Protein backbone atom coordinates (compact mmCIF):
# COMPACT_ATOMS: atom_id res chain seq x y z
CA UNK A 1 0.00 0.00 0.00
CA UNK A 2 0.84 3.63 -0.72
CA UNK A 3 2.04 4.94 2.81
CA UNK A 4 1.29 9.06 3.60
CA UNK A 5 2.94 10.52 5.86
CA UNK A 6 1.96 13.86 7.37
CA UNK A 7 4.37 16.22 9.28
CA UNK A 8 4.03 18.26 11.52
CA UNK A 9 1.41 15.96 14.10
CA UNK A 10 0.53 19.56 15.42
CA UNK A 11 1.24 22.72 14.16
CA UNK A 12 0.19 25.45 16.59
CA UNK A 13 -0.52 28.96 15.03
CA UNK A 14 -1.48 33.04 15.99
CA UNK A 15 -4.67 33.83 14.56
CA UNK A 16 -2.67 35.97 11.07
CA UNK A 17 0.29 33.29 10.58
CA UNK A 18 1.00 31.48 7.77
CA UNK A 19 1.39 27.96 7.86
CA UNK A 20 2.51 24.92 6.06
CA UNK A 21 1.53 21.20 6.27
CA UNK A 22 3.77 18.73 4.30
CA UNK A 23 2.28 14.98 3.04
CA UNK A 24 5.04 12.91 1.89
CA UNK A 25 3.99 9.39 -0.18
CA UNK A 26 6.36 5.93 -0.06
CA UNK A 27 5.45 5.83 -4.02
CA UNK A 28 3.87 7.68 -7.07
CA UNK A 29 0.94 8.68 -6.92
CA UNK A 30 -0.37 9.40 -10.94
CA UNK A 31 -3.28 7.46 -11.61
CA UNK A 32 -3.08 4.69 -14.86
CA UNK A 33 -5.27 8.04 -16.24
CA UNK A 34 -2.52 10.46 -15.85
CA UNK A 35 -4.11 12.29 -12.90
CA UNK A 36 -2.44 13.11 -9.34
CA UNK A 37 -5.25 12.12 -7.20
CA UNK A 38 -3.85 13.42 -4.08
CA UNK A 39 -6.52 15.66 -1.90
CA UNK A 40 -6.18 17.97 1.13
CA UNK A 41 -9.35 17.81 3.97
CA UNK A 42 -9.76 20.06 6.62
CA UNK A 43 -12.27 18.07 9.50
CA UNK A 44 -13.48 20.56 12.68
CA UNK A 45 -14.71 18.36 15.75
CA UNK A 46 -18.02 16.58 14.83
CA UNK A 47 -18.03 17.09 11.56
CA UNK A 48 -17.41 15.53 8.38
CA UNK A 49 -13.95 15.94 6.35
CA UNK A 50 -14.26 18.59 3.84
CA UNK A 51 -12.55 19.10 0.49
CA UNK A 52 -10.08 22.42 0.31
CA UNK A 53 -7.76 21.16 -2.77
CA UNK A 54 -7.83 18.31 -5.28
CA UNK A 55 -5.72 17.02 -8.23
CA UNK A 56 -2.94 18.77 -5.77
CA UNK A 57 -3.52 22.41 -6.71
CA UNK A 58 -6.39 22.74 -7.69
CA UNK A 59 -9.42 24.84 -5.00
CA UNK A 60 -12.72 23.20 -4.30
CA UNK A 61 -16.12 25.72 -4.21
CA UNK A 62 -15.85 28.18 -1.56
CA UNK A 63 -12.65 27.63 -0.72
CA UNK A 64 -10.59 30.70 0.01
CA UNK A 65 -7.80 31.71 -2.01
CA UNK A 66 -5.25 31.81 1.35
CA UNK A 67 -5.66 27.99 0.85
CA UNK A 68 -2.94 26.36 -2.13
CA UNK A 69 -1.52 23.01 -2.42
CA UNK A 70 1.70 22.17 -4.40
CA UNK A 71 3.82 19.20 -4.85
CA UNK A 72 4.65 16.26 -7.24
CA UNK A 73 6.80 12.65 -7.07
CA UNK A 74 6.44 12.07 -3.43
CA UNK A 75 6.04 15.20 -2.41
CA UNK A 76 3.13 17.82 -1.60
CA UNK A 77 2.57 20.29 0.94
CA UNK A 78 -0.35 22.93 1.69
CA UNK A 79 0.12 26.33 2.56
CA UNK A 80 -2.20 28.51 3.85
CA UNK A 81 -1.27 31.88 3.73
CA UNK A 82 -3.23 34.07 6.91
CA UNK A 83 -4.70 31.74 9.19
CA UNK A 84 -8.35 32.46 10.65
CA UNK A 85 -10.35 30.91 13.30
CA UNK A 86 -12.02 28.75 10.68
CA UNK A 87 -9.24 27.31 9.76
CA UNK A 88 -8.33 25.70 12.63
CA UNK A 89 -9.30 22.21 12.94
CA UNK A 90 -7.10 18.83 11.55
CA UNK A 91 -5.53 18.40 7.88
CA UNK A 92 -5.38 15.32 6.02
CA UNK A 93 -4.01 14.34 2.90
CA UNK A 94 -5.11 11.11 0.22
CA UNK A 95 -4.20 9.58 -2.64
CA UNK A 96 -6.72 7.69 -4.62
CA UNK A 97 -4.80 6.92 -7.29
CA UNK A 98 -3.52 3.35 -6.40
CA UNK A 99 -5.87 0.46 -4.39
CA UNK A 100 -6.01 0.88 -1.87
CA UNK A 101 -6.78 4.47 -1.43
CA UNK A 102 -5.14 5.86 2.10
CA UNK A 103 -5.07 8.85 4.11
CA UNK A 104 -1.90 10.55 6.31
CA UNK A 105 -2.07 10.33 10.02
CA UNK A 106 -3.52 13.98 10.10
CA UNK A 107 -1.73 17.62 11.23
CA UNK A 108 -3.92 19.46 13.68
CA UNK A 109 -4.16 23.49 13.63
CA UNK A 110 -4.21 24.72 16.85
CA UNK A 111 -4.09 28.39 18.33
CA UNK A 112 -0.97 29.59 20.43
CA UNK A 113 -1.17 31.11 23.73
CA UNK A 114 1.04 31.90 26.78
CA UNK A 115 2.02 28.57 29.01
CA UNK A 116 -0.18 27.88 32.09
CA UNK A 117 0.18 24.91 34.36
CA UNK A 118 -2.93 22.48 35.28
CA UNK A 119 -4.45 23.20 38.10
CA UNK A 120 -4.11 19.58 39.91
CA UNK A 121 -7.18 18.50 41.67
CA UNK A 122 -7.59 14.90 43.29
CA UNK A 123 -11.16 13.42 44.97
CA UNK A 124 -10.96 10.46 46.92
CA UNK A 125 -13.90 7.98 46.60
CA UNK A 126 -17.66 8.58 47.75
CA UNK A 127 -19.35 6.53 50.35
CA UNK A 128 -21.32 5.72 47.56
CA UNK A 129 -19.14 4.31 45.15
CA UNK A 130 -17.92 2.13 48.46
CA UNK A 131 -20.99 0.75 49.15
CA UNK A 132 -21.10 -0.46 45.98
CA UNK A 133 -17.96 -2.33 46.07
CA UNK A 134 -15.96 0.26 44.00
CA UNK A 135 -13.35 2.91 44.44
CA UNK A 136 -12.45 5.35 42.01
CA UNK A 137 -9.78 8.05 42.86
CA UNK A 138 -10.12 11.22 40.59
CA UNK A 139 -7.42 13.63 39.69
CA UNK A 140 -8.33 16.51 37.27
CA UNK A 141 -5.47 18.75 35.36
CA UNK A 142 -7.17 21.59 34.10
CA UNK A 143 -6.51 24.57 32.03
CA UNK A 144 -3.19 23.71 31.17
CA UNK A 145 -0.41 24.52 28.20
CA UNK A 146 1.26 23.23 26.29
CA UNK A 147 -0.73 20.04 25.57
CA UNK A 148 1.87 17.30 26.94
CA UNK A 149 1.69 16.16 30.32
CA UNK A 150 2.73 13.47 32.59
CA UNK A 151 0.30 11.82 35.29
CA UNK A 152 1.30 9.44 38.06
CA UNK A 153 -0.67 7.23 40.91
CA UNK A 154 1.14 6.44 43.87
CA UNK A 155 0.24 4.72 46.64
CA UNK A 156 1.70 4.39 49.88
CA UNK A 157 4.95 5.82 47.87
CA UNK A 158 4.62 3.09 45.43
CA UNK A 159 3.71 4.04 41.89
CA UNK A 160 0.43 2.47 40.67
CA UNK A 161 0.14 1.52 37.04
CA UNK A 162 -3.14 -0.67 37.09
CA UNK A 163 -6.23 0.79 37.07
CA UNK A 164 -5.46 3.95 35.68
CA UNK A 165 -7.87 5.71 32.92
CA UNK A 166 -7.37 9.28 31.14
CA UNK A 167 -9.24 11.53 29.41
CA UNK A 168 -8.22 14.44 27.23
CA UNK A 169 -10.22 17.67 26.19
CA UNK A 170 -9.79 19.39 23.34
CA UNK A 171 -8.54 22.92 23.03
CA UNK A 172 -11.14 25.24 25.35
CA UNK A 173 -13.22 27.74 22.72
CA UNK A 174 -12.53 30.53 25.78
CA UNK A 175 -9.30 30.40 26.98
CA UNK A 176 -7.40 28.44 24.44
CA UNK A 177 -5.88 26.04 27.21
CA UNK A 178 -6.49 21.76 27.40
CA UNK A 179 -7.66 20.14 30.67
CA UNK A 180 -7.42 16.13 31.48
CA UNK A 181 -9.00 13.59 33.97
CA UNK A 182 -6.97 10.97 35.44
CA UNK A 183 -8.60 8.40 36.74
CA UNK A 184 -7.39 5.15 39.28
CA UNK A 185 -10.25 3.11 40.11
CA UNK A 186 -10.17 -0.05 42.44
CA UNK A 187 -12.10 -2.51 44.43
CA UNK A 188 -13.28 -1.15 48.23
CA UNK A 189 -11.33 -3.99 49.19
CA UNK A 190 -7.70 -2.98 47.72
CA UNK A 191 -8.72 0.92 48.37
CA UNK A 192 -9.15 -0.12 51.95
CA UNK A 193 -5.86 -1.96 51.88
CA UNK A 194 -3.86 1.62 51.33
CA UNK A 195 -3.55 5.05 53.48
CA UNK A 196 -1.82 7.43 51.04
CA UNK A 197 -2.97 8.60 47.71
CA UNK A 198 -0.88 10.76 45.02
CA UNK A 199 -1.45 12.24 41.84
CA UNK A 200 1.03 13.31 40.27
CA UNK A 201 1.73 16.29 36.98
CA UNK A 202 4.87 16.83 35.36
CA UNK A 203 4.86 19.61 32.81
CA UNK A 204 6.79 21.36 30.78
CA UNK A 205 6.25 24.27 33.29
CA UNK A 206 8.13 23.30 36.49
CA UNK A 207 10.95 21.19 36.78
CA UNK A 208 9.13 19.62 39.65
CA UNK A 209 6.73 17.92 39.52
CA UNK A 210 2.91 18.97 41.35
CA UNK A 211 2.03 16.55 43.95
CA UNK A 212 -1.89 16.54 45.06
CA UNK A 213 -2.63 13.68 47.81
CA UNK A 214 -4.55 12.65 50.59
CA UNK A 215 -4.54 10.17 53.89
CA UNK A 216 -7.13 7.55 54.18
CA UNK A 217 -6.25 7.51 57.92
CA UNK A 218 -8.52 11.40 57.94
CA UNK A 219 -11.25 9.81 56.23
CA UNK B 1 -29.05 20.73 -2.58
CA UNK B 2 -25.67 17.88 -2.69
CA UNK B 3 -26.58 15.46 0.30
CA UNK B 4 -24.98 12.17 0.92
CA UNK B 5 -27.38 10.70 3.70
CA UNK B 6 -26.35 7.89 6.19
CA UNK B 7 -28.64 5.40 8.05
CA UNK B 8 -28.71 2.25 9.71
CA UNK B 9 -27.30 0.98 13.23
CA UNK B 10 -24.99 2.80 15.54
CA UNK B 11 -24.87 -0.69 17.65
CA UNK B 12 -23.67 -4.08 16.18
CA UNK B 13 -23.00 -7.13 18.46
CA UNK B 14 -19.44 -8.71 18.33
CA UNK B 15 -19.40 -10.84 15.30
CA UNK B 16 -22.27 -9.54 13.49
CA UNK B 17 -22.81 -6.89 10.32
CA UNK B 18 -22.97 -3.85 9.61
CA UNK B 19 -25.59 -2.12 7.11
CA UNK B 20 -25.68 1.06 6.17
CA UNK B 21 -27.59 2.73 3.34
CA UNK B 22 -25.97 5.74 1.61
CA UNK B 23 -29.02 7.85 0.07
CA UNK B 24 -27.55 10.49 -2.89
CA UNK B 25 -29.42 13.31 -4.09
CA UNK B 26 -27.68 16.15 -6.21
CA UNK B 27 -25.65 14.40 -8.64
CA UNK B 28 -26.40 10.83 -10.37
CA UNK B 29 -24.99 7.85 -9.64
CA UNK B 30 -24.66 6.41 -12.98
CA UNK B 31 -22.26 9.07 -13.73
CA UNK B 32 -20.06 9.30 -10.13
CA UNK B 33 -18.65 6.39 -8.05
CA UNK B 34 -19.12 6.36 -4.05
CA UNK B 35 -16.36 5.80 -1.34
CA UNK B 36 -16.70 4.27 1.79
CA UNK B 37 -14.23 5.67 4.15
CA UNK B 38 -14.12 4.60 8.19
CA UNK B 39 -12.30 6.71 11.03
CA UNK B 40 -11.13 5.13 14.41
CA UNK B 41 -8.71 6.55 16.94
CA UNK B 42 -6.27 3.27 16.36
CA UNK B 43 -6.01 3.38 12.56
CA UNK B 44 -7.12 6.92 11.84
CA UNK B 45 -9.03 7.51 8.30
CA UNK B 46 -9.40 4.24 6.42
CA UNK B 47 -10.53 4.18 3.15
CA UNK B 48 -12.36 0.64 2.64
CA UNK B 49 -13.78 0.60 -0.97
CA UNK B 50 -15.99 2.09 -4.09
CA UNK B 51 -18.63 1.71 -6.59
CA UNK B 52 -18.17 3.02 -9.39
CA UNK B 53 -20.88 4.66 -11.99
CA UNK B 54 -21.00 1.16 -13.82
CA UNK B 55 -21.32 -0.75 -10.82
CA UNK B 56 -17.64 -2.28 -10.60
CA UNK B 57 -15.68 -2.13 -7.66
CA UNK B 58 -12.88 -1.65 -5.93
CA UNK B 59 -12.14 -2.77 -2.07
CA UNK B 60 -9.52 -2.08 0.07
CA UNK B 61 -7.64 -5.90 0.02
CA UNK B 62 -7.69 -5.88 4.25
CA UNK B 63 -11.80 -5.92 4.05
CA UNK B 64 -12.22 -7.57 0.88
CA UNK B 65 -13.20 -10.71 2.39
CA UNK B 66 -15.86 -9.59 4.60
CA UNK B 67 -17.07 -6.44 2.76
CA UNK B 68 -19.75 -5.60 0.50
CA UNK B 69 -20.46 -2.15 -1.81
CA UNK B 70 -23.99 -1.83 -4.31
CA UNK B 71 -26.06 0.18 -4.96
CA UNK B 72 -29.91 1.09 -6.91
CA UNK B 73 -29.66 3.77 -9.69
CA UNK B 74 -33.21 3.82 -10.10
CA UNK B 75 -33.71 5.08 -5.71
CA UNK B 76 -29.96 6.58 -5.83
CA UNK B 77 -28.72 4.73 -3.28
CA UNK B 78 -25.34 2.88 -2.31
CA UNK B 79 -25.58 0.30 0.12
CA UNK B 80 -22.42 -1.03 2.41
CA UNK B 81 -22.21 -4.25 4.29
CA UNK B 82 -19.30 -5.52 6.26
CA UNK B 83 -19.61 -8.98 8.16
CA UNK B 84 -17.57 -10.53 11.56
CA UNK B 85 -17.48 -7.13 13.07
CA UNK B 86 -15.09 -6.70 16.01
CA UNK B 87 -14.19 -4.24 18.74
CA UNK B 88 -11.99 -3.15 16.70
CA UNK B 89 -14.53 -2.10 14.12
CA UNK B 90 -15.78 0.53 16.49
CA UNK B 91 -15.75 3.28 14.36
CA UNK B 92 -17.47 6.80 12.31
CA UNK B 93 -18.18 5.13 8.93
CA UNK B 94 -19.09 7.91 6.27
CA UNK B 95 -19.87 7.55 2.83
CA UNK B 96 -18.22 10.13 0.52
CA UNK B 97 -17.69 11.22 -3.09
CA UNK B 98 -13.78 11.99 -3.17
CA UNK B 99 -10.74 11.78 -5.31
CA UNK B 100 -12.53 14.13 -8.25
CA UNK B 101 -11.68 14.84 -11.49
CA UNK B 102 -13.59 17.05 -13.24
CA UNK B 103 -16.77 17.43 -11.08
CA UNK B 104 -17.44 19.17 -7.92
CA UNK B 105 -19.56 17.09 -6.41
CA UNK B 106 -16.78 16.03 -3.57
CA UNK B 107 -19.23 15.57 -0.05
CA UNK B 108 -19.11 13.34 2.58
CA UNK B 109 -21.86 11.87 4.55
CA UNK B 110 -22.81 13.07 7.88
CA UNK B 111 -20.80 9.52 9.06
CA UNK B 112 -22.46 6.85 11.41
CA UNK B 113 -20.75 6.30 14.42
CA UNK B 114 -20.86 2.42 14.66
CA UNK B 115 -20.35 0.93 18.51
CA UNK B 116 -19.41 -3.02 17.80
CA UNK B 117 -20.38 -4.79 21.72
CA UNK B 118 -22.16 -6.96 23.53
CA UNK B 119 -23.27 -4.59 26.63
CA UNK B 120 -26.62 -4.40 27.53
CA UNK B 121 -28.52 -0.65 28.02
CA UNK B 122 -27.28 0.57 31.36
CA UNK B 123 -28.00 3.57 33.09
CA UNK B 124 -25.17 5.28 35.29
CA UNK B 125 -24.24 5.72 38.54
CA UNK B 126 -23.26 9.52 39.67
CA UNK B 127 -21.07 9.95 42.49
CA UNK B 128 -20.15 13.40 43.26
CA UNK B 129 -16.91 14.66 43.88
CA UNK B 130 -16.18 16.96 46.10
CA UNK B 131 -12.52 17.74 48.13
CA UNK B 132 -11.53 15.28 51.30
CA UNK B 133 -12.22 16.74 54.89
CA UNK B 134 -8.33 17.54 54.92
CA UNK B 135 -7.67 20.00 53.82
CA UNK B 136 -7.93 21.74 51.09
CA UNK B 137 -8.29 25.63 50.45
CA UNK B 138 -7.47 28.19 48.21
CA UNK B 139 -9.57 30.40 45.31
CA UNK B 140 -10.94 28.87 43.63
CA UNK B 141 -13.01 25.58 44.41
CA UNK B 142 -12.86 22.60 42.10
CA UNK B 143 -15.74 19.94 42.34
CA UNK B 144 -16.76 17.38 40.05
CA UNK B 145 -19.60 14.42 39.38
CA UNK B 146 -18.64 11.09 38.15
CA UNK B 147 -20.31 9.52 35.62
CA UNK B 148 -19.68 5.70 35.92
CA UNK B 149 -20.84 2.42 33.97
CA UNK B 150 -23.54 3.26 31.39
CA UNK B 151 -24.28 1.89 28.33
CA UNK B 152 -24.43 3.26 25.49
CA UNK B 153 -23.33 6.62 24.47
CA UNK B 154 -24.23 9.46 25.41
CA UNK B 155 -25.05 11.67 28.84
CA UNK B 156 -25.55 14.74 29.27
CA UNK B 157 -23.82 16.66 31.98
CA UNK B 158 -24.85 20.36 32.96
CA UNK B 159 -24.23 22.26 36.71
CA UNK B 160 -27.24 23.91 38.56
CA UNK B 161 -29.74 23.87 35.15
CA UNK B 162 -26.65 25.13 33.25
CA UNK B 163 -26.51 28.08 35.32
CA UNK B 164 -22.33 27.00 35.51
CA UNK B 165 -21.76 27.33 32.53
CA UNK B 166 -18.62 28.48 32.66
CA UNK B 167 -15.61 26.98 34.46
CA UNK B 168 -16.49 23.51 32.99
CA UNK B 169 -14.59 20.19 31.49
CA UNK B 170 -16.98 17.76 30.92
CA UNK B 171 -14.10 14.50 29.63
CA UNK B 172 -14.85 12.72 27.20
CA UNK B 173 -16.15 8.86 27.95
CA UNK B 174 -13.88 5.68 28.00
CA UNK B 175 -14.36 2.21 28.30
CA UNK B 176 -14.07 0.02 32.15
CA UNK B 177 -15.26 -3.45 31.38
CA UNK B 178 -17.94 -3.16 28.53
CA UNK B 179 -19.46 -0.31 30.19
CA UNK B 180 -18.61 3.45 29.27
CA UNK B 181 -17.13 6.22 32.64
CA UNK B 182 -16.61 9.76 32.38
CA UNK B 183 -16.62 12.85 34.76
CA UNK B 184 -17.24 16.71 34.64
CA UNK B 185 -15.46 19.01 36.78
CA UNK B 186 -16.43 22.46 37.87
CA UNK B 187 -14.90 25.54 39.65
CA UNK B 188 -16.74 28.01 41.27
CA UNK B 189 -15.96 30.75 43.86
CA UNK B 190 -14.67 29.85 47.42
CA UNK B 191 -16.46 31.91 48.85
CA UNK B 192 -19.61 30.58 46.95
CA UNK B 193 -19.81 26.96 47.76
CA UNK B 194 -20.52 25.39 49.98
CA UNK B 195 -22.70 28.62 50.85
CA UNK B 196 -24.31 28.56 47.45
CA UNK B 197 -25.38 24.95 46.17
CA UNK B 198 -23.84 23.14 43.61
CA UNK B 199 -25.78 20.23 41.78
CA UNK B 200 -24.59 18.23 38.80
CA UNK B 201 -27.74 17.18 36.32
CA UNK B 202 -26.55 14.21 34.22
CA UNK B 203 -29.02 12.96 31.68
CA UNK B 204 -28.87 8.97 29.69
CA UNK B 205 -31.40 9.29 27.31
CA UNK B 206 -31.28 5.82 26.73
CA UNK B 207 -32.03 4.67 30.06
CA UNK B 208 -34.70 7.66 30.91
CA UNK B 209 -32.05 8.43 33.48
CA UNK B 210 -32.30 11.68 34.74
CA UNK B 211 -30.36 12.54 38.21
CA UNK B 212 -29.49 15.48 40.39
CA UNK B 213 -26.50 15.73 42.61
CA UNK B 214 -25.77 18.13 45.25
CA UNK B 215 -21.84 18.15 46.01
CA UNK B 216 -22.03 17.98 49.88
CA UNK B 217 -18.92 18.99 51.18
CA UNK B 218 -17.58 16.03 53.33
CA UNK B 219 -16.47 15.91 57.11
C1 LIG C 1 -19.40 1.73 -17.05
C2 LIG C 1 -18.20 2.31 -17.05
C3 LIG C 1 -16.95 1.44 -17.04
O1 LIG C 1 -16.06 1.92 -16.02
C4 LIG C 1 -16.09 1.22 -14.77
C5 LIG C 1 -17.46 1.38 -14.06
O2 LIG C 1 -17.93 2.54 -13.97
O3 LIG C 1 -17.98 0.35 -13.55
C6 LIG C 1 -15.00 1.82 -13.86
C7 LIG C 1 -13.62 1.49 -14.38
O4 LIG C 1 -12.58 1.97 -13.45
C8 LIG C 1 -11.69 2.97 -13.96
C9 LIG C 1 -11.05 2.47 -15.28
O5 LIG C 1 -11.11 3.25 -16.25
O6 LIG C 1 -10.56 1.31 -15.30
C10 LIG C 1 -10.56 3.21 -12.95
C11 LIG C 1 -11.05 3.93 -11.68
O7 LIG C 1 -9.96 4.21 -10.78
C12 LIG C 1 -11.78 5.21 -12.04
O8 LIG C 1 -10.89 6.19 -12.59
C13 LIG C 1 -12.91 4.86 -13.04
C14 LIG C 1 -13.72 6.07 -13.55
O9 LIG C 1 -12.99 6.77 -14.55
C15 LIG C 1 -14.12 7.04 -12.46
O10 LIG C 1 -15.23 7.78 -12.95
C16 LIG C 1 -15.34 9.10 -12.40
C17 LIG C 1 -15.43 9.00 -10.86
O11 LIG C 1 -16.29 8.21 -10.39
O12 LIG C 1 -14.69 9.76 -10.18
C18 LIG C 1 -16.63 9.72 -12.88
C19 LIG C 1 -16.58 9.95 -14.37
O13 LIG C 1 -17.83 10.62 -14.79
C20 LIG C 1 -15.37 10.83 -14.72
O14 LIG C 1 -15.56 12.11 -14.14
C21 LIG C 1 -14.12 10.14 -14.23
C22 LIG C 1 -12.78 10.86 -14.60
O15 LIG C 1 -12.91 11.68 -15.74
C23 LIG C 1 -11.77 9.83 -15.03
O16 LIG C 1 -11.30 9.30 -13.86
O17 LIG C 1 -14.22 9.92 -12.79
O18 LIG C 1 -12.38 4.26 -14.23
C24 LIG C 1 -13.50 0.00 -14.54
O19 LIG C 1 -13.78 -0.65 -13.30
C25 LIG C 1 -14.56 -0.48 -15.56
C26 LIG C 1 -14.46 -2.00 -15.76
O20 LIG C 1 -13.20 -2.34 -16.36
C27 LIG C 1 -15.60 -2.49 -16.66
O21 LIG C 1 -15.42 -3.93 -16.68
O22 LIG C 1 -15.85 -0.17 -15.02
C1 LIG D 1 -8.64 -6.14 14.90
O1 LIG D 1 -9.30 -7.06 15.78
C2 LIG D 1 -9.08 -8.46 15.81
C3 LIG D 1 -9.46 -8.89 17.23
O2 LIG D 1 -9.80 -10.26 17.28
C4 LIG D 1 -7.65 -8.92 15.51
O3 LIG D 1 -7.64 -10.28 15.14
C5 LIG D 1 -6.95 -8.09 14.44
O4 LIG D 1 -5.56 -8.37 14.57
C6 LIG D 1 -7.19 -6.58 14.59
N1 LIG D 1 -6.63 -5.99 13.38
C7 LIG D 1 -6.72 -4.70 13.13
C8 LIG D 1 -6.10 -4.25 11.85
O5 LIG D 1 -7.29 -3.90 13.87
K1 LIG E 1 -24.89 8.80 -16.59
Amino acid sequence: DILMNQTPLSLPVSLGDQASISCRSSQYIVHRNGNTYLEWYLQKPGQSPKLLIYKVSNRFSGVPDRFSGSGSGTDFTLKISRVEAEDLGVYYCFQGSHVPYTFGGGTKLELKRADAAPTVSIFPPSSEQLTSGGASVVCFLNNFYPKDINVKWKIDGSERQNGVLNSWTDQDSKDSTYSMSSTLTLTKDEYERHNSYTCEATHKTSTSPIVKSFNRNEC
Amino acid sequence: EVQLKESGPGLVQPSQSLSITCTVSGFSLTTYGVHWVRQSPGKGLEWLGVIWSGGSTDYNAAFISRLSISKDNSKSHVFFKMNSLQANDTAIYYCARMRITTDWFAYWGQGTLVTVSAAKTTPPSVYPLAPGSAAQTNSMVTLGCLVKGYFPEPVTVTWNSGSLSSGVHTFPAVLQSDLYTLSSSVTVPSSTWPSETVTCNVAHPASSTKVDKKIVPRD
